[PDB]
């Protein structure tokens, strides 16, 4: 029977800030958001930091001093505001989930001088466990005096009663566990890693263990970028310990009104002469792409995918790819990877992989035992880690089966359902995919068919939206081009570059473009039923058949060229060119 | 090993060195020790303790006439070819391969002096028993099967028979039976002469400069001279070529050779003694006291000799190269002719070759190349 | 003073004192200021510094680093608050002096080095996670709660065993999370394995990076790391107080280095003998003495131990650049293959040999193993990031390491999946690799490729691939046989120095009559192919080359005479591996 003065004071001073505090209009929204609460499946109720400090500073910054020390008290606090209330069940778990922190510390500036103290850090999962019930406050009954031990909080380890509780007796080894009368809690271990933008180059990132509880358990799925707010803490492991952060609450990582404020206003008279250029489309793919010479068709459609098109979901629950997928078959050289490359290094969000990876999770998501806890755990894959952004596939014909397969689905249903081990999950996967592959035998033979060309299985190629084939032609002005540019670059070390637009620039002009959401126009309309009349009555010998596939892809390169000068309606002029761009990349047998 | 009785095995004896006798000695070097001998106690009718050496000096050690006149004696090196192992009947010139191994190379300056024998044969041709009689003959000598290289005990160098070698000569039976991991150390050991091993990511090299006679058997049975080497066993053909020598053996039925080997055999049962002989087994002691004094000499090889050790090389080479299967014809032939020579010049007791040296080292590589037919 | 030393506190900081304001290359004072701004609290300061100043604060710092650095500390916290004596930082200035006492012969340390402050240059080979060790135990009683605590119980915690509220029985336990926690980190460091004389057993030590300076040095980085020497007794058993009489010891580090030449003497002398005309044709013959008839050959080893220069194209954001050398030596047994590449394994330095088959005592790659903690275990590939891993056997290789290679030859570094992070180790190595035909013998009329049996790809990625024979030619034979017998009846030192000079001082640059005499080359190679045709790699390889020539003639700048060495070297290899 010990008080700690602190948390009894920031006991009370929670409820009174739950019971008071007011929103705008003058009435307590956290009373609303608990009404909302008492539904089932609701048992974390989120708070707003900056508004209990507004209404407590003093408290607020004791609670971020001992966010841990005072949880369970806070915790008490909501479970007597709510079962007095309303018709709240008498007896159910409940928490309070903390957010709106400013500070954003990084996975590298985690010490344990910030041990027990609230913290906000940002990273991305790689592996998740699955769930798992976990006693809390175990009771316990000595065998010897047969009396029930109650309430012996656990630290997150098997630790039984130190001594029986009759002074009588002392028995001391013989404990047997009520597990009906013990406390047990849902507990997820999740594995995050510092993301790629706080990520130094060429070092290794931090991988941190969390734990997932409540109605944050399966909120974060495997391969998906999130920011977790919670305390660090230790937890003893087989008196060594091992550093775990423990997350109250998590929401994923951070509309073009809202950009365009938030944006400077330099940047968006950059951003607004951009959109009024007309001829942007040529003048960003060369400056996009300065060491390469030719191929303007390769770097215009690498741009219309980066673009990417509006995503639909109908009525029916059925989902239309918004995402374009491109492929490039090259004969050896001719700088594949090093438009893959270019793309990676650009974008953020883009990751460079090949088909030549061992790793377990073999470019998608996997299930592997764990090496200590052999437990199966479902990795994320480079393809996931790739979600909403773009994943750039060198070797792309020399896949395996198994990730043949596995991306097939992937690209089909933008989904991939994992079954395996009695695990289960359906991981959302929502990524363009830049493949790069060689023609069967080195070279392309012009004079046969793709499919004969390439080992690619026809689903794969069939939900690809373009196929670039790059032959190195004999012509010698082609040769003495690519060798000025080359050794222009390599002499003139950099300044050979020749950017009309910066790369800082054309990432912040794709970040407010990817705002719009063109539409399409009854005149776009007919215009695209007439461009697929013309495109079906060529029927020709064209290497792969064209399908109403082919006319999905039609209207999302339309889509993205509609995103390109940010118009929010289609016009003749993008159906048309989209028309010419996949027309072209169309190679007829030439035999 | 010299100290050690026949029926008996090495002991062991743990010494404590402190102070600046610190690092002062490695694992397989021939040490002296000057130290006081007293008990660690780290209870029948008294204490009972574990004894050790507290070292205090730590030192890295390295006839009649008429015995003169029996090395004077052209037959001498012969006379020595038939000692070594006298009840084993025949394979005259693989005991004299055996003998040119026991004297080693010169290394003159340095030329790696190990001459390095490996036997192939067919089982119960008296490979295990030749190996044996080596151990017991060369002074410093291991024995193994197939460890062989050092290790990293739990944190302690231990050094393996390879390593007990050092200068010694190491006999491997039952060759063809090795781990690969323990045939890519032993080719270390025959180009460097030196055994790299890492158990805990830590590569230490340790100096290993031993002769290796190795014996093998071919797999599935006996060997067949219709399939070629390395397709009746199941070494690599590369590592194979690094042998200075390597000598078939086949057990061909050859009813007038089987049965003067069987009159052998049974003179041998009827008396535990070997048929008498030109010249009699001359005792172990005297044979090492004989190879010690080989030792002695480092013999040269004249500028005029090249000329013909040169024509020679070039001759078999082209002969292999007439011949249809690839004989492993290559600058080791020519480096392993030259230690033969020196070799034998040894024997001869005289610091300069002759070209008997060379014709008998061409000879001698002949043969063995023959018993590859 | 303190007890068994020379030290007096205020002396000893008016000392540091006068070091930090009276000195001459004031550095100290720059640098405060920067802080200033920048509010890093850590002032580093090379020892060599005060040596030079004053030697005998040098030999007391050495001597006594424990009790020294303190008085070192609050001498610059005063003078922080003597210069910019308004500023917020959450801790005062800290001090970590840095080379000092280069007894770098890891192998050669004595007992008298105990407590006493060291430098030593080594690769760091394992680390482990970030370990809070607790500095004030918090307890909490099971029966009434009675809080308490033990503050810095000498490592271990004093357990109370009895409450004070209600002093109960022992019903006290602790409370991991309301404890008070420092950072420790242990870091396995190799010895670096060139300052090693003999190098016949690598010594390994042990690190702890304490509160600070933790996870500054990635694995396999190569590293000056200066920190206190320690010795700790090891007990026996956990139950009982008994301790061995052979002490373990290891290093407290207090500062990490991330990393002229000789003397006037030898920059003098190498630029002598670069001014010979045939620098480049007596450095090729100085090569390998022991090889005989082979030129092509050792003119392109050389090349690659040169290596072209070092480019940045982060800007141009076309990627990393392999501004390394690649070649393969294709051959039958007997070619002196092997030769070649221990050869040059035992002349670069930090170069790395190994095996091509998994066998090989080192692996050409890197992987986790349990201590029974899971850490990483780097590979030769790793190891030898700015050196050359001479491959041998490279024919012979697994499926998994082909992908490795060519992953490491392309993007010059390795990814590896641990746990589930995949870490991206840079390895910017010069591949030397050797590859014996399958069969007896080389099968003429048939493609390397054939009668190697390597993915077309990976060869591809090599920039020379040099095909040697024995031929079945008398002359050949006897000529081999005088040179034999001759060796059995320039120094190397001054080649590597000429090498490291050329590495740490030029960086070739290309020039305008290079551009278009490299322009021409490619197309006249062009137009050959149009009747295996001319790549853009063949070009990429061709300006390595002429860089590579150029920083061994030391022009700072590629020259058409490069230019044709290189075009003549690349035909040459072309010739070796060419068939029609
Ligand atoms: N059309 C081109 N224009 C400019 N540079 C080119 C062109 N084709 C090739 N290159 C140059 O070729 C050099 C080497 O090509 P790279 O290594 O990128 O080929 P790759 O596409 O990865 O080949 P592959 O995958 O078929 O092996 C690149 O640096 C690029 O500069
Ligand atoms: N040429 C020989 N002269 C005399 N005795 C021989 C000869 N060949 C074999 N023997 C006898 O063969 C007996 C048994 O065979 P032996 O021990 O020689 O086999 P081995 O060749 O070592 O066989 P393996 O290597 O297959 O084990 C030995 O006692 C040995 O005396
Ligand atoms: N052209 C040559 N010049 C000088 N020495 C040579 C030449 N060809 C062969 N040799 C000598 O031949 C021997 C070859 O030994 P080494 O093990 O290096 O050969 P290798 O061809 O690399 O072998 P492998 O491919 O079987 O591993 C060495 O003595 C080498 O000096
Ligand atoms: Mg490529
Ligand atoms: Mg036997
Ligand atoms: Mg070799
Ligand atoms: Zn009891
Ligand atoms: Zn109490």
């Amino acid at each position: 029977e010990v008080r700690d003065e602190v948390a009894e004071k920031c006991q009370k001073l929670f409820l009174d800030f739950l019971e008071e505090f007011q929103s705008s209009d003058g009435e307590i929204k956290y009373l609303q958001l608990a009404e909302e609460l008492i539904r089932p499946e609701r048992n974390t109720l989120v708070v707003s930091f900056v508004d209990l400090e507004q209404f407590n500073q003093q408290l607020s910054t004791t609670i971020q001093e001992e966010f841990y020390r005072v949880y369970p008290y806070l915790c008490r606090a909501l479970k007597t505001f709510v079962k007095d209330r309303k018709e709240i069940p008498l007896a159910k778990d409940f928490y309070v989930a903390f957010q709106d922190l400013p500070t954003r510390h990084k996975i590298r500036e985690l010490t344990s001088s910030r041990i027990g103290l609230l913290t906000r850090i940002s990273g991305q999962v790689v592996r998740t466990h699955p769930v798992h019930p976990e006693l809390v406050s175990g009771t316990f009954l000595c065998l010897d005096c047969q009396t029930v031990i109650r309430d012996v909080e656990q630290q997150f380890k098997y630790t039984q009663p130190n001594i029986c509780r009759n002074p009588v007796c002392a028995n001391r080894r013989r404990f047997l566990l009520d597990t009906n009368k013990s406390r047990f809690v849902d507990f997820q271990k999740v594995r995050i890693q510092e993301t790629q933008a706080e990520l130094p180059r060429g070092s290794i990132p931090r991988s941190l263990e969390v734990i997932l509880r409540a109605e944050a358990v399966e909120s974060a799925q495997a391969g998906d970028k999130c920011d977790f707010t919670g305390t660090l803490i230790v937890v003893p492991d087989v008196l060594s310990y091992r550093l775990v952060f423990l997350a109250c609450c998590v929401a994923p990582t951070n509309t073009a009104e809202s950009i365009k404020n938030q944006m400077t206003v330099k940047e968006w008279e950059k951003v607004f002469e951009m959109s009024q250029d007309k001829n942007l489309y040529h003048n960003l793919c060369t400056s996009l792409f300065p060491t390469i010479h030719g191929n303007d068709e390769v770097k215009r459609g690498v741009l219309l995918m980066l673009f990417g098109g509006v995503p639909k979901t109908t009525g029916e629950g059925t989902s239309l790819r918004g995402d374009i997928n491109v492929c490039i078959v090259g004969d050896p050289s001719t700088a594949k990877s090093q438009f893959l490359k270019h793309v990676e290094e650009f974008s953020p969000r883009a990751v460079y992989t090949s088909g030549k990876a061992s790793s377990a999770a073999g470019l998608t998501a996997a299930v592997v035992r764990d090496e200590e806890s052999h437990e199966f755990v479902i990795e994320a894959g480079a393809l996931m880690l790739a979600d909403n952004g773009v994943c750039c596939i060198d070797e792309f014909d020399k896949m395996d089966v198994r990730d043949q397969v596995a991306i097939h689905e992937a690209m089909e249903q933008q989904t991939i359902s994992i079954t395996k081990a009695g695990v289960k999950a359906t991981l959302n996967a929502r990524t363009s995919i830049l493949a790069a592959a060689n023609p069967i035998s080195g070279h392309y033979d012009r004079s046969k068919s793709l499919k004969q060309n390439i080992n690619l299985s026809a689903p794969i190629m069939s939900r690809f939206d373009l196929f670039f084939i790059l032959v190195d032609e004999c012509n010698e002005v082609t040769d003495y081009a690519i060798a000025r540019r080359i050794v222009d670059l390599h002499s003139r070390i950099e300044e050979s570059i020749d950017r009309v637009y910066s790369l800082d620039d054309i990432r912040r002009y794709l970040l407010f473009a990817r705002q719009f959401k063109p539409k399409i126009s009854k005149e776009s309309e007919d215009f695209i039923v007439e461009q697929y009349k013309h495109l079906r009555q060529r029927d020709g010998k064209s290497s792969w058949r064209i399908t109403v596939r082919q006319l999905e892809s039609m209207i999302r390169l339309s889509e993205a060229m509609a995103r390109m000068h940010c118009c929010d309606e289609v016009q003749p002029k993008h159906v048309k060119e989209a028309f010419r761009l996949l027309n072209k990349s169309i190679i007829r047998v030439e035999t | 090993s010299d100290q050690v009785p026949v029926g008996n095995i090495p002991r062991s004896i743990t010494v404590l060195v402190e102070g600046e006798n610190t690092r002062i000695a490695q694992p397989g070097d021939h040490v002296s020790v000057t130290g006081i001998f007293l008990p660690i106690l780290r209870v029948v009718q008294g204490l009972l303790s574990e004894t050790y050496l507290e070292a205090h000096r730590i030192v890295k050690m390295n006839l009649t006439r008429e015995e003169l006149r029996q090395i004077a004696e052209e037959d001498f090196y012969e006379k020595l070819a038939a000692s070594i192992a006298p009840e084993i009947y025949g394979h005259e010139d693989v005991k004299k391969a055996l003998l040119l191994l026991l004297v080693g190379g010169v290394d003159q300056s340095k030329i790696r002096g190990n001459i390095n024998i490996c036997l192939m044969g067919d089982p119960g041709v008296a490979k295990s028993q030749l190996l044996s009689y080596i151990d017991r003959l060369a002074p410093r000598s291991q024995y193994t099967t197939g460890g062989l290289t050092a290790a990293v005990l739990r944190l302690t160098l231990e050094g393996g028979a390879l390593v007990l070698a050092d200068q010694g000569v190491c006999c491997i039976d039952e060759f063809d039976k090795m781990a690969e991991a323990d045939r890519t150390a032993i080719h270390e050991v025959m180009e460097q002469q030196t055994i790299s091993i890492a158990k805990a990511g830590i590569l230490t090299t340790l100096n290993a400069r031993c002769s290796i006679l190795a014996a093998a058997n071919p797999a599935y049975g006996r060997y067949n001279p219709r399939r070629s080497l390395e397709q009746n066993i199941q070494l690599p053909a590369a590592l194979l070529s690094r042998f200075d020598l390597l000598w078939l053996i086949q057990d061909r039925p050859d009813r007038d050779n089987d049965l003067r080997l069987a009159q052998h055999i049974t003179y041998v049962h009827q008396h535990s003694r070997q048929p008498p002989s030109q010249f009699e087994p001359l005792d172990m002691k005297l044979m090492r006291r004989y190879i010690a004094m080989c030792r002695e000499k480092q013999p040269m090889v004249p500028e005029s000799l090249a000329d013909y050790i040169t024509a020679a090389y070039v001759e078999m080479r082209r002969e292999a190269w007439a011949s249809k299967d690839a004989t492993y014809t290559s600058a080791r032939t020519l480096l392993a002719i030259l230690r033969l020579s020196t070799a034998l010049a040894r024997l001869r007791m005289v610091d300069v070759v002759e070209k008997e040296d060379v014709n008998e080292a061409i000879r001698l590589m002949e043969m063995s190349k023959d018993s590859l037919l | 003073v303190i007890w068994g030393t020379d030290v007096n506190v205020a002396a000893c900081k008016e000392n540091f004192q006068r070091f930090l304001q009276r000195f001459i290359d004031p550095l100290y004072m720059q640098r405060l200021g920067e802080i200033n701004v920048i509010g890093e609290p850590f002032l580093n300061v090379n020892c060599e510094h005060i040596k030079s100043f004053d030697k005998n604060l040098y030999r007391q710092l050495i001597s006594y680093p424990q009790e020294v650095i303190p008085t070192f500390d609050m001498a610059v916290n005063e003078i922080f608050f003597d210069r910019y004596p308004d500023s917020i930082l959450e801790h005062q200035i800290q001090v970590r002096p840095f080379n000092a006492l280069k007894t770098k012969n890891m192998r050669n340390l004595n007992p008298e080095d105990i407590d006493q402050l060291i430098t030593i240059s080594g690769m760091v080979i394992r680390t482990s996670q970030l370990i809070p060790e607790m500095q004030e135990a918090f307890f909490q009683c099971q029966v009434c709660a009675h809080t308490t605590r033990v503050e810095m119980d000498r490592g271990r915690i004093a357990e109370p065993s009895v409450c004070g509220r209600c002093h109960t029985t022992h019903s006290m336990a602790l409370i991991h999370n309301r404890s008070l926690f420092s950072d420790k980190q242990m870091i396995k460091l190799q010895e670096s394995p060139e300052d090693m004389p003999a190098g016949q057993t690598p010594h390994t030590v042990i690190l702890f990076a304490h509160n600070d300076l933790v996870d500054k040095v990635q694995p396999g980085d190569r590293v000056n790391v200066t920190g206190i020497y320690r010795a700790v007794p090891i007990r026996v058993n956990p139950r009982v107080s008994n301790v061995k009489s052979v002490y373990k010891t290891h290093i407290d580090v207090i500062h990490y280095r991330k990393t002229k030449l000789f003397s006037e003497k030898r920059v003098e002398l190498l630029k002598e003998l670069s001014r010979k005309p045939d620098i480049y044709e007596r450095l090729a013959s100085a090569l390998a003495p022991s090889i005989y008839e082979h030129e092509d050959i050792k003119k392109g080893i050389l090349l690659q131990l040169f290596g072209g220069t070092r480019k940045d194209f982060s800007h141009t954001g076309r990627g990393k650049f392999r501004a390394e050398i690649n070649i393969l030596l294709c051959g039958d047994p007997g070619t002196s293959k092997s030769q070649l590449l221990q050869y040059v394994y035992n002349l670069v330095p930090r170069g790395q040999y190994t095996s091509g088959k998994g066998s090989s005592a080192v692996g050409l790659t890197a992987y986790v193993m349990k201590d029974r903690q899971l850490v990483l275990q780097t590979g030769a590939l790793v190891l030898s990031d700015n050196g050359i891993c001479c491959i041998d056997e490279f024919d012979k290789m697994n499926e998994s390491t082909r992908s490795v290679l060519h992953e490491v030859m392309e993007q010059q570094t390795l990814s590896i999946a641990k746990a589930g992070i995949i870490c991206q180790l840079n390895a910017r190595t010069s591949v030397l690799a050797a590859a014996n035909p399958i069969e007896s013998q080389w099968n003429p009329k048939k493609t390397t490729i054939e009668n190697i049996q390597l993915p077309h790809t990976l060869l591809s990625r090599f920039d020379l691939i040099f095909l040697m024979l024995d031929p079945q030619d008398e002359a050949y034979d006897r000529r081999l046989a005088h040179h034999l017998v001759a060796l059995y009846y320039l120094d190397m030192a001054v080649l590597k120095d000429y090498i490291a000079y050329a590495h740490s001082t030029i960086m070739p640059r290309l020039s305008e009559e290079a551009s278009q005499a490299l322009i021409e080359a490619y197309v006249d190679m062009r137009k050959i192919g149009s009747s295996v045709s001319a790549y853009p790699r063949q070009l990429e390889s061709l300006i390595r080359l002429a860089e590579a020539h150029a920083k061994v003639r030391l022009s700072n700048k590629v020259e058409a005479i490069d230019v044709e060495e290189a075009k003549r070297l690349h035909r040459e290899a072309l010739k070796q591996s060419a068939t029609d």
